[PDB]
This record gives C-alpha cells, sequence and structure tokens, in this order.
RNA sequence: AUUUGGACAAACUUGGUCAUUUAGGAACUAAUUCCGUAGGUGAACCUGCGGAAGGAUCAUUAAA
RNA sequence: GUGAAAUUCUUGGAUUUAUUGAAGACUAACUACUGCGAAAGCAUUUGCCAAGGACGUUUUCAUUAAUCAAGAACGAAAGUUAGGGGAUCGAAGAUGAUCAGAUACCGUCGUAGUCUUAACCAUAAACUAUGCCGACUAGGGAUCGGGUGGUGUUUUUUUAAUGACCCACUCGGCACCUUACGAGAAAUCAAAGUCUUUGGGUUCUGGGGGAGUAUGGUCGCAAGGCUAAAAAAGGAAUUGA
C-alpha cells in the first residue's frame, strides 16, 4: 500500500534514482543439457553484467536450472516428470550443462496418493561407480487383484519389509554397476521400475512403481574434458 | 450494562460506608442514582464523574429540582484521565476492569482518602483478600497489604443483580495506611514482579531465571558507575558474577530456597534491605 | 424476513441474472385474488339481500383500448392542471433576499431598520405559533 | 523459437507477489506487490491488484522480451493454508489475457511432512 | 499457433463425468470453440485453442477453472454460472488449517457444520450465494470475493463450536445487510 | 601565561520612559457443554495445557 | 497484521528469488466405525535386546482355581528439585489499537513451560458415566490374525523360498446390523435376559433440589490507641414578557 493514508514510517527516506539499465546490462546466455538428451538447446540464462568475466562464470557455475522431461523429449508423457541439472561450464553464450537431481510433481503425487491401499517408500543412499553421492526415493502402491473381492487391499509388514529388502538391493546393485551419464540413461525409459516389478512379481500385485526423487549429495572433482565428451576448439575473427 | 435490584443492600452500602457529615464523596458510576441521593442526603458534598452521556442525562433529570443539586455536580469524561480533587470517601460500582486501575489510583492518590467502599467480583475479591499461606496471593495481593489493609463486609449475588451476570460479586472496604511507609513503590514493584514471577518455585530459581539476572546486571552495573567504583573482571558472564553476589546475598539471609506464597512481609522487607545493602535496585 | 435451509432451485447463473434484470409479485397476486373473491361474495349477498334483480359483476399481452374515459379525451394535461398547482411561492433562494407567500420579495440590505425589525417580529411570531 | 520465463506468483493471504525470474532462478526479471499495485490496506489481496499486478509484469516481460512462459503460483505453505488464492486465479487469468504464451502452470507450494506447533491454540487460531 | 491444457479427475469425479459427459462441452466447444478430448487412459481432458478458429486471450483459462470447479465436486450448472461470469472465484481450505480437531471430535464437527440434511448448508449458500462442498477435511466454497469471505467466516465460527441459533442470528444480520445492499 | 588605562559593554537589580499586545457600566449593528492442571493488575472472568459429548451427517464414490 | 488500522522493520534492500548450512522439534496424507498394549498409551528406516497375543500340536504335569483387606507395580497433562539444550508454540507479563461493532474483541515481543536426564508428584468426561470369575439363551453379514480343505487365476521353471486373489470350514478377536423369547421408568439392553417370590463362586457400598433457621460442634480473621465544615424568579429566555 502506498496511499494517501498509508501513515508514514522510517522507511522510504532516502531513496535512488531507477538509472541502474538491468536489461541493457545483463547478458543472455544459452544454457545446454548433455547429450543424453534431445532437445539440449533449451532455456536461455541472463547473466548480470559482462565486464566481470570471473563473475559471469562463478554465477553460471552456480546456476542451478530445472526442466521437464516432457520438454525435453518431446514426449509430453513425462510431464509429471521433473529433474534439475546445473551449468557446470561455459562457452561463449553457449553454456555446459550436467544433471543435478530429480523429482515428479506434486500433483502427480496427491493422485498416486488412494485411500484404500498402502504406499511403500524405498530412500536408498549410494555412491555411483562415478563417484557421485546420490539418495533416491521411490515410491509403489498395493494394487488389488482381478479376482479381489476386498474392497482394500492392504498386505502384511513382513511383505512390506521384504519388498523393501528387495527394492534397496536392486537400487543399490543397478546404481554401483551404473555411472552418471548410464544412470540418465536407465532413467529416461522407466526400465528400473518395470525391473522392480519383475522381481517383486511372486510376492505381491503393486502399482505405480515409481523413483520419486534423486538427491546429489556429493559430486567428485572436476572434469571439463569428460563434460566436454558427455556433452558432445574456437579460433577468433582477427579485429583490427 | 447492568442494573441493582436491591435498595437494601444499598442501605447496607451506605451504613457500612459510616458518613461524617463533613464529607465530600467521589462516585464513579453512580447508575440509575439511589446511592448518588443517599450519599446527597448524607454527606456534604457529592462529586459524581461520569463517562456515559445517557446515564448522566436521565441522572441530571431525576435530580433537577432537589435541594441537593447545588451540593451535587457532575464531570464528564474518563476520570482515569482527568484531574480528581481531594475525597473522604469514595462509593462506586463500576465494572471491574477499569475498577483495579482505580484501585491502583487511589492507593496512590496524593492526601488517600482516609476509608473508602468498593464493589469487586468475588473471584477478585478473595484474590485481594489472599493471605500467606493461602493459594490465591498474587502481586496484586502483596501491593494491597503491603500498601494498606483490608476488611471484608459481604457478598453480592447475580441473582439479585439484573440482568444476572456469570460472575458473583461482593463488597469491601479499602482503608490507606496512614503514614504510608517509605517504601520505593519502584524497587516493591520490581521484587514483587520477580519474586511472583512463580508463586510455588523457589526464589533462587526465580533470581536464576535469565532476565531478572540481566535486569539487576546493569541495575547494579549503572549503580557502580554512578557511586563512580569500578567492579572486577568476571570471566564468564557479569549477569554471572552478580548472580554469585546475589547467591551470597540468598545464602546470607537463609530465604531464597522457600515457596512465594507463604514468606511474609517482614522477610520481604529484610530481603529488599539486604538488596539495597549489597547495592541491588530494581530501577 | 427469514432464510430457507433446503436446496435453493435455480443456480448461480440463474439468481444472477435474475439480480442482472408493485411491492411484490406474490402480493400483488394475492391481493388481487382476494379482491375477485370479495367482488364475487359481495355479489352472492347483494343477490340474497336484494329486492331487485343484479346480473353478475363480471368476467374473471397485446395492444388494448380502453372504452370508458375518466375525462373528455380531447383535453389536454396542461390545460387540466390548475396554475396554482404547477407553481406556488416560497421563500427566496438566497438568504439576502425574503420572498414572501403574497409574491413580494425583498432584500436585507435595501431595507431600513424599523422594518427589518417588524419583519423579524412577524417571523418570531409566527415561528411561536409553529 | 520462443524464450521462456519463471513467474513465480506467491499468493498470499493478504497480499499478492508476482515475482518473475530467469533460468535457474537467479536472474530476477520483476517483482511486484498487491498494495504496491491498489495502494490499500485492506485490498493488498484483492483480485483487482492481482490483474493490475499481472498486466504490468506482462508489460515488463514482453518489455526484457521474454514471450512464453512456465508459471509457478506457491501457497502460503507452512503450518498455515497450503492453497493458493482467488487473488491467483485472477493473476492467472489476467495473464493469459494478456496473453504471454504459457507453457505449463505449476503448483509448488511448500508443504510440511511432520511439522511444528501452529500459532493458534487449543480452542483455534482465527475467529 | 494452438495452446492447450491438461486437467486430470479422480475416478470417483469420472464416474458422473462419465454419467453426464454429454452437457458438459455443449457450453464451451459452441461458445468458447474450444479443442476437447479426453484420456480414459490418463483420466485426464485436454483443451487446445486453435488460433484460426479462436482468438480469445482467457477462454481456455476460463474453461480450465469451469473443469477445476466440476471436479472439486461443484455442480455442472454452477461450472456453467464460473463459465458464464469472469469474476467467480473459489476458495479451499482444512478443518486442520483453521483448528485442529480428531476423530469423533472431526465428525461431531462434521455433523455440526452440516446440520440436519444439509439444512445449514443451504442457509449458508442460500444467504451468501454461494456454492458449497463438503469433503472430508477439504472444504470449497465458489463464489464472489467478499461472498466466500463471508461463508468463510461463518463456516470457521462453525468448526470453532458454534450453536446453529446464533448462526441464524448472524445469518439473517448478513443477509439483511447483503439484501439491503 | 600574566599586566596598565580607556571605550564598547552582554547580563542583572532597582526603578523611570514610551510602545505593543493581553468584569462593571455605557452605545450600536445583526438575528456450545464438562473434567483435571497451571496462571492471571484496564478481571460481570479470562488465558494455557491434557482430556469427554452429556455437540445436529448433505452430496459423489465396484469396473470399462 | 486484524473486522479495521496500528505499533514492527525495510537503501547497511526487507519481503522475495536462487544456492546452501546450522539448530531444535515433528513423524502428516497412507489412516480404517483397522491393529497393538492392564490402562494411561502406542504410526520415519534399520538393527539389537528381550517380551507378549493368537493359531497349530496324539508334548508336559495333574488342581496347581477364583474373589481378595495389608502390601506391590504402572499411571495423560500440568506442577515441584537438580542438569541439558531450548527451533516452534506458549499460564504470566509487557505493550500498538481501543476504532461504532463485537454481527467480524486482537497485533507484537516474550519469562516459566513445551522436550530431555535423575527424581517426586498419583489427578482426569482416567466413561462402555454400567464388580469380578464362570455357565446358558437370537439370527445375518463383516473384517483382522492363525490354521485346514479344495477350486481356480496371478504366479514360477537343480533355487534358496512356492506368494497373491476364490470359495468352504475352523478357532480367536475389533466389531457391525436386525429383531425378542426376556426385562424395563422408558430409552433401551443378547445383557441392564435366564419361567410369579427370589440360592453358580466372590471384594465394596447405601437405607434429589434449592431455600430458610439454630450452632459449644469446629476452624480461622482482625483493627486503632490524638483527628475537626456550616435561604435565593437575588430564575430562564436566537424560544421570553
Amino acid at each position: 500500500a502506498v496511499g494517501k493514508n498509508k501513515r508514514l514510517s522510517k522507511g522510504k527516506k532516502g531513496q535512488k534514482k531507477r538509472v541502474v539499465d538491468p536489461f541493457t546490462r545483463k547478458e543472455w546466455f544459452d544454457i545446454k543439457a548433455p547429450s543424453t538428451f534431445e532437445n539440449r538447446n533449451v532455456g536461455k540464462t541472463l547473466v548480470n553484467k559482462s565486464t566481470g568475466l570471473k563473475s559471469a562464470s562463478d554465477a553460471l557455475k552456480g546456476r542451478v536450472v530445472e526442466v521437464c522431461l516432457a520438454d525435453l523429449q518431446g514426449s509430453e508423457d513425462h510431464s509429471f516428470r521433473k529433474i534439475k541439472l546445473r551449468v557446470d561450464e561455459v562457452q561463449g553464450k553457449n553454456l555446459l550443462t550436467n544433471f543435478h537431481g530429480m523429482d515428479f510433481t506434486t500433483d502427480k503425487l496427491r493422485s498416486m496418493v488412494r485411500k484404500w491401499q498402502t504406499l511403500i517408500e524405498a530412500n536408498v543412499t549410494v555412491k555411483t561407480s562415478d563417484d557421485y553421492v546420490l539418495r533416491i526415493f521411490a515410491i509403489a502402491f498395493t494394487r488389488k487383484q482381478a479376482n479381489q473381492v476386498k474392497r482394500h487391499s492392504y498386505a502384511q509388514s513382513s511383505h512390506i519389509r521384504a519388498i523393501r529388502k528387495v527394492i534397496s538391493e536392486i537400487l543399490t546393485k543397478e546404481v554401483q554397476g551404473s555411472t552418471l551419464a548410464q544412470l540418465t540413461s536407465k532413467l529416461i525409459p522407466e526400465v528400473i521400475n518395470k525391473e522392480i516389478e519383475n522381481a517383486t512379481k511372486d510376492i505381491f500385485p503393486l502399482q505405480n512403481i515409481h523413483v520419486r526423487k534423486v538427491k546429489l549429495l556429493k559430486q567428485p572433482k572436476f572434469d571439463v574434458g569428460a563434460l566436454m565428451a558427455l556433452h558432445g576448439e574456437e579460433k577468433g575473427k582477427k579485429v583490427t | 450494562q447492568h442494573i441493582l435490584k436491591n435498595p437494601l443492600v444499598a442501605q447496607g452500602i451506605v451504613d457500612k460506608a459510616q458518613i461524617r457529615p463533613s464529607d465530600v464523596v467521589l462516585e464513579v458510576g453512580p447508575g440509575t442514582g439511589n446511592l448518588t441521593v443517599r450519599i446527597l442526603e448524607q454527606a456534604k458534598n457529592v462529586v459524581a464523574v461520569e463517562m456515559d452521556p445517557r446515564m448522566a442525562a436521565e441522572l441530571t433529570k431525576r435530580v433537577r429540582g432537589t435541594p441537593v443539586e447545588k451540593k451535587l455536580e457532575i464531570m464528564l469524561g474518563d476520570f482515569m484521565k482527568t484531574e480528581l480533587p481531594y475525597f473522604d470517601i469514595c462509593i462506586s460500582n463500576t465494572p471491574y476492569q477499569i475498577s483495579s486501575p482505580l484501585v491502583f489510583k487511589l492507593i496512590n492518590q496524593p492526601r488517600p482518602p482516609r476509608v473508602s467502599i468498593l464493589m469487586f467480583q468475588r473471584e477478585f475479591a478473595l484474590r485481594l483478600l489472599a493471605r500467606p499461606g493461602d493459594s490465591l496471593y498474587c502481586r496484586l495481593s502483596a501491593n494491597v497489604q503491603m500498601w494498606a489493609n483490608v476488611t471484608h463486609i459481604m457478598k453480592v449475588g447475580k441473582n439479585n443483580f439484573r440482568p444476572p451476570p456469570q460472575v458473583e460479586s461482593s463488597v469491601v472496604r479499602l482503608e490507606i495506611k496512614n503514614p504510608r511507609p517509605q517504601v520505593d513503590y519502584n524497587e516493591w514493584d520490581g521484587l514483587l514482579r520477580i519474586v511472583f514471577v512463580r508463586k510455588n518455585r523457589t526464589i533462587s530459581a526465580g533470581f536464576k531465571s535469565t532476565t531478572v539476572m540481566d535486569i539487576l546486571e546493569k541495575n547494579y552495573k549503572t549503580f557502580l558507575a554512578m557511586n563512580n567504583e569500578m567492579v572486577d573482571d568476571t570471566k564468564g558472564s557479569m549477569h554471572d558474577v552478580v548472580k554469585e553476589k546475589i547467591d551470597t546475598v540468598l545464602k546470607e539471609t537463609d530465604l531464597g530456597d522457600k515457596r512465594a506464597g507463604k514468606c511474609d512481609q517482614n522477610d520481604f522487607l529484610r530481603l529488599l534491605y539486604a538488596f539495597h545493602q549489597v547495592g541491588i535496585h530494581f530501577s | 424476513f427469514e432464510l430457507s435451509d433446503v436446496k435453493s432451485s435455480k443456480s448461480l447463473a440463474e439468481i444472477y441474472e435474475d439480480d442482472y434484470t408493485a411491492l411484490s409479485e406474490e402480493l400483488q397476486k394475492a391481493h388481487s385474488e382476494i379482491s375477485e373473491l370479495y367482488a364475487n361474495l359481495v355479489y352472492k349477498l347483494d343477490v340474497l339481500s336484494s329486492v331487485h334483480f343484479v346480473p353478475k359483476p363480471a368476467s374473471t399481452e397485446t395492444p388494448t383500448i380502453s372504452m370508458e374515459d375518466a375525462q373528455p379525451l380531447y383535453m389536454s394535461n396542461a390545460s387540466s392542471l390548475a396554475p396554482q398547482e404547477i407553481y406556488n411561492v416560497g421563500k427566496a433562494e438566497k438568504d439576502g433576499e425574503i420572498r414572501l407567500k403574497n409574491g413580494v420579495a425583498m432584500s436585507k440590505e435595501e431595507l431600513t431598520r424599523e422594518d427589518k425589525n417588524r419583519l423579524r417580529r412577524a417571523l418570531k411570531r409566527k415561528r411561536s405559533k409553529a | 523459437s520462443q524464450v521462456f520465463g519463471v513467474a513465480r506468483i506467491y499468493a498470499s493471504f493478504n497480499d499478492t507477489f508476482v515475482h518473475v525470474t530467469d533460468l535457474s532462478g537467479k536472474e530476477t526479471i520483476a517483482r511486484v506487490t498487491g498494495g504496491m499495485k491498489v495502494k490499500a490496506d485492506r485490498d493488498e489481496s484483492s483480485p483487482y491488484a492481482a490483474m493490475l499486478a499481472a498486466q504490468d509484469v506482462a508489460a515488463k516481460c514482453k518489455e526484457v522480451g521474454i514471450t512464453a512462459v512456465h508459471v509457478k503460483i506457491r501457497a502460503t505453505g507452512g503450518t498455515r493454508t497450503k492453497t493458493p488464492g482467488p487473488g491467483g486465479q485472477a493473476a492467472l487469468r489476467a495473464l493469459a489475457r494478456s496473453g504471454l504464451r504459457i507453457g505449463r502452470i505449476e503448483d509448488v507450494t511448500p508443504v510440511p511432512s511432520d511439522s511444528t506447533r501452529k500459532k493458534g491454540g487449543r480452542r483455534g487460531r482465527r475467529l | 499457433k494452438f495452446e492447450s491444457r491438461k486437467i486430470m479427475v479422480p475416478p470417483h469425479r469420472m464416474t458422473p463425468l462419465r454419467n453426464s459427459w454429454t452437457k458438459i462441452y455443449p457450453p464451451l466447444v459452441e461458445h468458447l470453440k474450444l479443442q476437447v478430448r479426453m484420456n480414459l487412459k490418463t483420466k485426464s481432458v485436454e483443451l487446445r485453442t486453435n488460433p484460426k478458429f479462436t482468438t480469445d486471450p482467457g477462454a481456455l483459462q476460463k474453461g480450465a477453472d469451469f473443469i477445476k470447479a466440476f471436479t472439486l465436486g461443484f455442480d455442472l450448472d454452477d461450472s456453467i454460472a464460473l463459465l458464464r461470469l469472469d469474476d467467480l472465484y473459489i476458495e479451499t481450505f482444512e478443518v486442520k488449517d483453521v483448528k485442529t480437531l480428531t476423530g469423533d471430535h472431526l465428525s461431531r464437527a462434521i455433523g455440526r457444520i452440516a446440520g440436519k440434511d444439509g439444512k445449514t448448508k443451504f442457509a449458508i449458500e442460500n444467504a451468501t450465494r454461494t456454492r458449497i462442498v463438503l469433503a472430508d477435511s477439504k472444504i470449497h466454497i465458489l463464489g464472489g470475493f467478499t461472498h466466500i469471505r463471508m461463508a468463510r467466516e461463518s463456516v470457521v465460527s462453525l468448526i470453532l463450536g458454534s450453536p446453529p441459533g446464533k448462526v441464524y442470528g448472524n445469518l439473517r444480520t448478513v443477509a439483511s445487510r447483503l439484501k439491503e445492499r
């Protein structure tokens, strides 16, 4: 409120003149995803200025962006999916980016939440063969049979703990066998939850088996050559 | 509002008021005017303060034309804010929410009245009548038993009130101690606050609260600054060094362990004398 | 008035279009029906208590013509209006002027002091009569 | 082709924050307030405030040159309500009528799994 | 240049959706010219604005509000009323957000705020000219801004434990001033 | 630093100067209920905590 | 920020945005006319430590059983003593606003406390407002756990688990609903029922409201001990006379 009956306070005793010109001093910078994705060219970010190339570099390295797999791969089935990345390297208005984390959308989680079934969650803590420390959150629901005459579909805690152990084994094995980009490629066509489904096929009929969330916890040392490799040199223009 | 339904208890009020014919009597909330005309018949002068224009209008219309309208005067406005004269007796029946600040005002009035009579809740009256060794003792109870001495008269009924309230009432009498004992009211109030943060913990722990330690640290510190002395360097907190000081005061007095609902005014004064003695001042 | 605790017959669009568009039509129709009933019952009592013949009272959109005129049908409304009822005199709009019922108008400054006195006397006695 | 923005819309109970940021939420493009929009203290939670705010931030967004935008509403969250407001719906309608190319709408409200005690009490918080 | 929106539906709401789907699209596809599809595979409804067939900025948004109101549990005619107007706004809130209660206390409270056979709910709706949806804890109130504000204050009183007689007193009071305006 | 004598001399007292403002009579003009616990100083009771109903249930909702 | 403002703090840019980190609490939704526990009480993962229910058993022994003053254990919250941190919330207290209206009576800070350790403290609408142990007396659906039989589907196959749904039965529970053949003040009750007036074993208890009165029947409770005043129309009145 800035009305004439808005009672004055200390506040705007001394203010300034809007002369900063932020959208002229700023500079657009196109970020770009690793080669594991279809539409790597997604999203441009604004660097505050250009006199500090150091400031540009540290800001773009501190950038943590997020996107969805739907807009990432053109298949809008994965609208509920969402990942976070971070620009790790820059090159002349083009910025190398790398994966950071994953989650779903809250409305998807809410819709998957129902009243006559049990939700199981597995929260494993692992480090890749790429030495990326990671924490994985996965979820599934106790569906009912086609012959089910019962209103509910509830199972024993013995089944719960057994299936939990089975899941966590699957995650630990697959991640420790995998690397970072390998984990992303596994993560894309939902094949891991299908594997867990076929594993847990004998214990109980389940549904909505999904890895909920990915948490980067530690990242190893820097390798710009590896980043350039996983993304996919430059001369000048003779200014005189 | 509420209207009385007992001229008999009005007669009891004036009978216990025990009128001197040389009295100027101040009345807050004179009401429909029964007490007003009784005191107008009994005393020399009656000043009535009112905050209700409609009640003051019906009162002046009821009392216009009597011989004692020359002795009756009606002042308007918030009596807690406006100036008040001298009076010998004060009788009133106000809502008690403004009566308790009126209680503090009539205690701290210069040249206080000789006797006064008031109407309170039953709970409020018993809280005022709270003695040591009793459950209703509070800071207000200790204040009123310090500055004055009280006497129960009677109790009132809500079914005898119109309209009947929820909380019961009673009628009490206040007599200010003449002469007033020279207690610094600031010091007495500060110590009463500190001792009655919890009435059933130890007074040791009541000081062991952090904020009282900080307050008395600052108080003793500016006291030492005004007396122009320097304190020995504390390795931890100044709160802790003056806390050790007050602990020495407590183990000197042998009373800080006690329960705050039982200690009397004599232990109160010996403790405050120990504190003024060691240089601790609550203001 | 009093509210109703049954389900509303109309939706939000219906009440809002109703508001987006006689004390009440219900009181109007009630007055109408009891009027026709009173007409018929007065008619029945006139039948039962009449020595002389009384027929039925009456029988109980589109452009419609009113046969019976309560006026000669060729007189202007301004003609039937009385001149008094289309202008009377009142007190003047400027307080420095005083307009009387006989139509005389006086400025408070072109007067003499004795006249102001007797005029104040007249206004005082008339207001005291009031 | 198009360039996208981040339309974070806080739908407070007595306020409306319409803040747009760039990629990674770092380059803060614009930020506005309901009361600042309509200089009243009752109307800091006004749908009209939401309308004028959305129009103005759409003007700034077309000024900087961002055409398409993903919009993320956020309620109060916390131990308070986590449902966004009619001011939020009004702002959404007003920006859709402003015509910036809406890519995707989100409701990212901070929901406690297991929180602490609210400021209400044993009988209730309000009224 | 098309532009589209997707809206989920729960199956308990999908059953009357399937039951009365026939009268849903005729207000929108004819008066708003909005392409409809419904993936029962995904339990969602898709609405696409065509650029040449439709040049109307807020219509896709208005249809989104319409389907949101219906799926939240409001009736077809009032959701259509939301389509007719543009100043109809919804507020939902929870009993645990206002004052947390437990079990049979929550049960008695739901019975209280419902009243005998929704009579009190009808009284509120008629007074505030609002529409109410009573879920387990989610309470949804559709209507004008100050209307749902007044209804919110009233239902907060009901949740906190107000007797229905004094509720009716305040109800005819607020209905008196709202009828006078 | 200190020192002589003048003049100006603020300021104060004591008053003198003139100036400017600031009731009697005499004219004119105008006309929700309950337990247990803890506490209470703007206390016709209230707060805090833990409990009870002996407090009024409308609508959808098996599957494609 | 409230019904409304207002105290509050924001160029050393709050709120917000993003990136975190720390603190201390909490363990939602799932969640049930579910489960467990003597109750009070008990929802994050995993492990350990023990324990316990029920079901199954052609294992055991052979009255070892019930009711129980004394005595023993537990016992919500708060409260008390000695420590810890102490995010949030928060008896007290402090204030802003006291505005019309409370139909829409707070806002902010903040001590104790909130949690923990070691102790006490033994009250709760601690209710199924309903002594225990035992036996008999309607059905009908549930569910949970255990077991059995067979049926199917899902399941899987020299591997370390063969589990999931169906129906029939079985125990043992949370219960649900209909009714009485019974009883009753009626509500109701499968007990608050077990043939007119009546005996299965056992601990305890007893012979409405307000009002008004007499009190040795009892317990609390006080004060002060120098201090002074003696009739009006001698109206109203922008209104009158």
